[PDB]
């Protein structure tokens, strides 16, 4: 997911793949797209 | 893309959509209809094959009828059927993409007459008039003289040879053989050079066969034919001599291998192509390289000569641009497995190209306006009600072998065995194939992505076609003659045993002696391995005749029970590959390991390899291990070279492992699949025998003095018992499948892998020696460096061990298996309720689509773990309709739901499915429920289940298992009744069960009806998992909520409510004494930081409020007792939780210490923050009761 350049929506793009040196290894990047975060709503329970 | 569905055989010849064209260059003409760009339909039969075929040349399994598709009505029906199939295909994205690719994929056009594809010559036209001063001779327009000069080879010629119409595909009717779908090309030469050619298709949509438990959708066959045609369109057809082994002809007494073309395997899908087409590729040929090179050459030609040219129409240019957008690998990777997942269509997945040998097909007639729609088979692929065709009596049967069992030398029985019909090869293929090294030494649902439907739809149609003079060569009919051998023997073969289980007489008798059955002159005996059924039949023999419906019901129940016990019998044994559920009766059927003693006993003291009659079929493949070449280099650079060689050798060692796996599949798993097919044929034979016995008995009974109503009830009970027997037989089939598949896998593990290891162990030495020699031949390196490198670049055994038992299991699993798993359910009704936004929806989601009729007055509330039906207004009714609810005589089921009664306790019906007297009922009576089940013969069984007082949540789970005649009733998580219903006969009641309130408001949640009995473990697990929802509940069972007034109880004392006591100028909570047990209990309140929050959740932190001065809970620091302080600032922040196995009781915590009671202290039991271990762990569990 990547935030749209103009619209206030998240566009869906395709993950990158390893294409550096070796044909014996293949994987798709993970640390891409918007950085999400989960925030407690009510903050009722202890913050510990 | 839009399929023209507005055509009929009577449509006028408009020379634009309906045409009369010529068949190749012969003297015949035929009528064609265009349903899409470059796609035509010709209902008449194919002109090539001659309708009259001599009996010698007829092939096995074929239907011949020269009068089919001769009348106009049949032609119109065929055309409409083809259009319906095309619409069904195009209804899905994959079908639309495939059809667009077919339309755009025109054969490559030939160059100009002179040659080349670059540009035409120029001409000038229209000299201007002589002006006053200037002659103006040269002022004229310029024209490309041969516009659209590109010569095309895809065109149908009119009868007059003066007009031509574009066409890529032409769907004809069946040829000489009524049931044989085929795809043939126009020019063989153009189908292999990459230019391409038009394709002709023979299709028969009016006949289909039943495989396993489902029917075959002709759309899949049409898609297969279209995919095969795609090869012709792209001109990438491989040579006919490029075949591969497909199956080992075990039945023969010789080493013969059946062969299949590469295109057929790549297109037909299934599991066979998975063993081939691996990563890395172990099978390769120059065909792929040549095809890729030619495709690249043609793409370059288009990109450098076609795109630039401005003197040719876009009809060809744009289509060619899209034709080359896709890659050849996409076509090679395109098979039926993708469309099966996309369309959710079941198809044969193992050896689907050689099904003629495994089992004989029965054909059913399809009425397309009715049985098949744009959404597929009406009522699904399983429940479609078709009629057996009348042409089944004309099926040709030419066996490949005729087993003549003898005995001294008198033929007792004569069985027929049929071949696969594929090309054979005596020469061993695996032993003469060289897995190549310097080829494919790398590469250790996205095939049709590049197709753009919109652009194709935007292409203008082709109007003017410049024809190639010679685009049709001729048609060569293929004539085949089937041989027939006679293999005499004295040991009965499995096919003989299978044939012994079929009969024609309607008054036969079961027997267990095969020799006695075959020697029977009267032919009144039939061989069966059902020991229990025959023993029971012999037991009742010579008893009172069956006259009363009670006797008939008992007889049928016993027969069904015995048949199910016998068919589903299994014995678990400990194998190396875990535990296998062997089939006890697999020996008596098929005559395998039937020499003596138990079949399981032999199967344990002898490997699973013993089942098959042709072992030791492996052959070592040819190995070419090239040695390392040389020039010196430093360790830094030489290291990368050696690493690459190491990886290449690892890949080669896989290529070999894959070759051995394919050998196992072709030579060993084929025999086990044949055994599976033979076994599931015996089960159906036994089912037919039992059904015929039941029908004979019912017919005999009908000639008695019994009322018509009772006879109709008996007939309906028999009809339901037939479905029950079918379910039991399907369970047996599943058991057989699992057992034999596991046996084959473990056979590979214990009989082939060691040989592969042994063979490579003798090859790793050569690689190691070559590497050592090359390393020693290098000068620029230190001796220690050489030693380290040798230690690194050496192969141990574990370096070429690739066995992965789970990968094999996932390799023999097809999309059909996944679909069956997804479509398998044990629920006849699984209620789903959602409130949405004023759009309440209640419906069944089990897949049985039960008709639910509910009044709008109903409401939905959160009962336990979701929305729950709330019947409040009097005279509210909910009804669920389904045929399966009729129950019957032999069928086990169960009801399960959650109930809460908010009323009182007069008698009141709750749920029923009664018809006068037969059926089952549930109703409140006294302070509890009652469950009543009654049969149509007066036998009753009413059970009273106590402790169902109002204002409490209860979990009712009732089970009826007719295999054990056992009735289980659970409430909450306890067993209340285990009665026996051996005297309860048919309870055939009705198709709808009504749920009513009758002045008592009620919450009903999670209603579920299962088609099987349940176990105590299942009930306990479901009860405790449903309540694990992160919500804390009161003692009643309702969600606990803040600001509500409650009373506090301790689990140890469930009748004592805590009250405040003043001691030493302090207030503590204590328990009422025995004498003074009349004081009103204290009332509590739960506060939270987020006052908006209403419903309590686990781990929530809050403050306990006690009611005049609005007291609050604090923990005394002097005695650890809980005291009360009139200030929220000093009050402690308690944490609320609960135990999973005590759902309705909660626990308080502070500083990770549970609040609990204390031992007696002069008539008191204080609430404390306990740390001692001498207090029972049940004393820190509390309950809150609504006040």
């Amino acid at each position: 997911i990547k935030l749209k350049k103009d619209s206030p929506v998240g566009e869906i793009l395709t993950r990158s793949k390893y294409n550096q040196n070796s044909k014996y290894i293949n994987y798709r990047d993970l640390y891409i797209g918007e950085k999400f975060i989960i925030r407690r709503k009510s903050n009722s329970q202890s913050i510990n | 893309m839009n399929i023209n569905d507005n055509l009929s055989i009577n449509s006028p010849v408009d020379n634009k959509n309906v045409v009369v064209v010529r068949a190749r260059k012969t003297d015949t003409v035929f009528k064609a209809f265009k349903v899409a760009p470059n796609i035509w339909v010709a209902p008449e039969r194919y002109y090539g094959e001659s309708l009259s075929i001599d009996e010698e040349y007829k092939v096995d399994g074929g239907i011949y009828d020269s009068n089919f598709l001769s009348q106009d009505s049949e032609k119109d029906k065929f055309l409409q059927a083809i259009i319906t199939l095309l619409k069904r295909i195009n209804s899905t994205n994959a079908g639309e993409k495939l059809l667009s690719l077919i339309s755009t994929a025109i054969p490559f056009p030939y160059g100009y007459i002179g040659g080349g594809y670059y540009a035409p010559n120029m001409i000038t036209f229209g000299s201007a008039p002589k002006s006053n001063k200037k002659l103006n001779s040269l002022i004229s327009s310029t024209i490309p003289f041969p516009y659209a000069g590109y010569r095309e080879t895809n065109y149908l010629s009119s009868e007059d040879n003066k007009s031509f119409y574009a066409s890529n595909i032409v769907i004809f009717g069946p040829g000489a053989n009524i049931v044989e779908n085929n795809t043939v090309f126009y020019k063989k030469e153009d189908a292999e050079n990459g230019m391409g050619t038009m394709t002709e298709i023979w299709f028969q949509p009016f006949l289909t066969y039943k495989y396993d438990e489902f029917y075959i959708d002709p759309a899949i066959e049409l898609i297969k034919c279209l995919i095969k045609s795609l090869y012709f369109l792209y001109g990438i057809k491989p040579s006919d001599d490029l075949v591969i082994p497909y199956r080992l002809r075990s039945e023969l007494e010789n080493i013969e291998y059946s062969q299949l073309n590469i295109v057929d395997l790549l297109v037909s899908g299934g599991i066979d192509p998975k063993f081939i087409n691996t990563d890395p590729y172990w099978f390769t040929d120059n065909y792929f390289s040549n095809a890729k090179k030619v495709f690249e050459d043609h793409r370059n030609i288009y990109e450098t000569q076609i795109e630039g040219n401005n003197a040719i129409g876009n009809d060809i240019k744009l289509r060619l641009k899209q034709k080359f957008r896709i890659n050849i690998n996409d076509i090679w990777e395109l098979n039926l497995n993708y469309f099966s997942k996309e369309f959710s269509i079941m198809m044969p997945d193992r050896f689907n190209n050689a099904l003629k040998h495994f089992y004989r097909k029965q054909y059913y007639k399809i009425d397309y306006p009715e049985n098949y729609s744009i959404n597929g088979f009406v009522n699904g692929q399983i429940n479609v009600q078709l009629s057996l065709s009348d042409r089944n009596q004309d099926i040709i049967n030419k066996p490949e072998e005729i087993i003549n069992l003898l005995n001294n030398n008198v033929s007792l029985m004569r069985s027929n065995i049929y071949g696969d019909g594929l090309k054979s090869t005596v020469d061993d293929f695996y032993s003469n194939y060289k897995i190549p090294y310097n080829r494919a030494y790398e590469y250790h649902d996205s095939s049709l992505d590049n197709v753009n439907i919109g652009v194709i739809d935007n292409i203008p149609e082709i109007i003017d076609v410049n024809p190639y003079k010679e685009n049709c060569d001729k048609f060569s009919p293929v004539q085949k003659i089937t041989s027939t051998r006679e293999i005499n023997t004295n040991i009965p073969w499995p096919i003989n045993y299978l044939q012994a289980q079929n009969t024609n007489n309607e008054k036969f008798s079961l027997s267990s002696d095969f020799v006695e059955v075959v020697s029977s002159k009267d032919k009144s005996l039939v061989y069966s391995f059902l020991s229990n059924v025959m023993f029971y039949l012999d037991s009742i023999k010579d008893n009172s005749p069956i006259d009363t419906d009670k006797k008939y019901y008992l007889w049928l129940r016993e027969i069904f029970r015995n048949y199910s016990f016998d068919i589903t019998a299994t014995q678990e044994i400990n194998t190396d590959c875990g535990i296998n559920k062997v089939v006890t009766w697999f020996g008596k059927a098929l005559n395998i390991l039937n020499t003596s003693d138990s079949f399981v006993e032999e199967f344990q003291n002898l490997g699973p390899i013993s089942l098959i009659n042709k072992k030791e079929n492996l052959s070592m493949p040819i190995i070419e291990i090239y040695g390392i070449p040389m020039l010196g280099l430093p360790l830094n650079d030489l290291n990368e070279k050696l690493f690459n060689i190491y990886l290449k050798n690892i890949l080669y060692f896989k290529k070999v492992y894959f070759n051995f796996l394919d050998q196992w599949w072709t030579e060993y798993y084929s025999q086990y699949f044949d055994l599976i097919c033979m076994a599931k044929q015996s089960i159906l034979a036994q089912e037919k025998l039992i059904k015929q016995i039941i029908q004979n008995k019912l017919q005999d009974l009908f000639k008695a003095d019994i009322s018509m109503d009772k006879l109709n009830l008996m007939n309906l009970a028999t009809e339901k018992t037939f479905i029950d027997l079918s379910n039991e037989s399907q369970i047996a089939i599943n058991n057989i499948n699992d057992f034999l598949n596991k046996s084959a896998i473990c056979v590979f593990d214990t009989n082939i892998y060691p040989k592969f290891i042994s063979f490579m162990e003798q090859c790793i030495n050569s690689v190691n020696s070559n590497v050592t020699a090359f390393i020693q031949k290098c000068t620029n390196i230190t001796e220690d460096e050489k030693l380290q490198l040798i230690k690194l670049n050496t192969f141990m055994n574990i370096d070429f061990e690739f066995f992965d038992i789970q990968s094999i299991k996932d390799l023999i699993t097809s999309e059909t298996d996944l679909i069956k798993e997804e479509k398998e359910s044990d629920y006849n009704l699984f209620l789903f309720t959602l409130q949405e936004d004023n759009n309440k929806v209640i419906e069944d989601i089990s897949g049985k689509n039960t008709l639910v009729k509910y009044s709008d007055s109903i409401s939905l509330v959160y009962g336990v773990n979701g929305d729950a039906l709330y019947l409040k207004e009097p005279d509210e009714s909910v009804s669920f309709s389904n045929k399966a609810f009729e129950n019957g005589l032999t069928n086990s089921f169960s009801i399960c739901f959650w109930l809460r009664n908010l009323g009182e306790i007069i008698t009141s019906k709750l749920i029923e499915n009664k018809a006068d007297n037969c059926g089952w009922e549930i109703y409140f009576e006294n302070n509890g429920l009652v469950f009543s089940i009654v049969d149509c013969n007066g036998n009753e069984e009413n059970i009273y289940l106590s402790d169902v007082i109002s204002k409490n949540w209860y979990y009712i789970s009732i089970s009826i298992d007719r295999l054990r005649n056992q009735l289980l009733i659970f409430i909450n998580d306890k067993l209340i009744a285990n009665q026996s219903i051996e005297q309860i006969l048919n309870i055939y009641s009705s198709n709808t069960i009504s749920l009513v309130n009758e002045n008592n408001p009620i919450y009903i949640e999670g209603l579920s009806i299962l088609n099987r009995s349940i176990t105590s473990e299942e009930v306990v697990n479901n009860y405790f998992s449903y309540l694990n929802n992160s919500y804390i509940r009161d003692i009643s069972g309702e969600r606990l909520e803040y600001n509500k007034t409650y009373e506090l109880y301790n689990y140890v004392f469930p009748e004592n409510s805590l009250y405040e006591v003043t001691e030493n100028n302090n207030i503590y909570l204590s328990i009422k004494d025995t004498n003074n047990l009349n004081i009103q209990g204290a009332k509590f309140k739960l506060i939270n930081i987020d006052a908006n929050k209403q419903y309590v959740q686990k781990w929530d932190e809050g403050v306990v409020c006690l009611l005049d001065e609005e007291k609050y809970v604090d923990i005394s620091s002097e005695n650890n007792r809980i005291q009360l302080v009139n200030s929220k600032d000093t009050a402690k922040r308690i944490i609320f939780n609960n135990d999973i196995f005590m759902p309705n009781c909660l626990t308080f915590a502070y500083n990770n210490k549970y609040l609990s009671l204390s031992l007696r202290d002069r008539n008191y039991n204080w609430m404390i923050c306990n740390n001692n271990d001498n207090i029972p762990k049940a004393a820190h569990l509390w309950a809150l009761k609504g006040i």
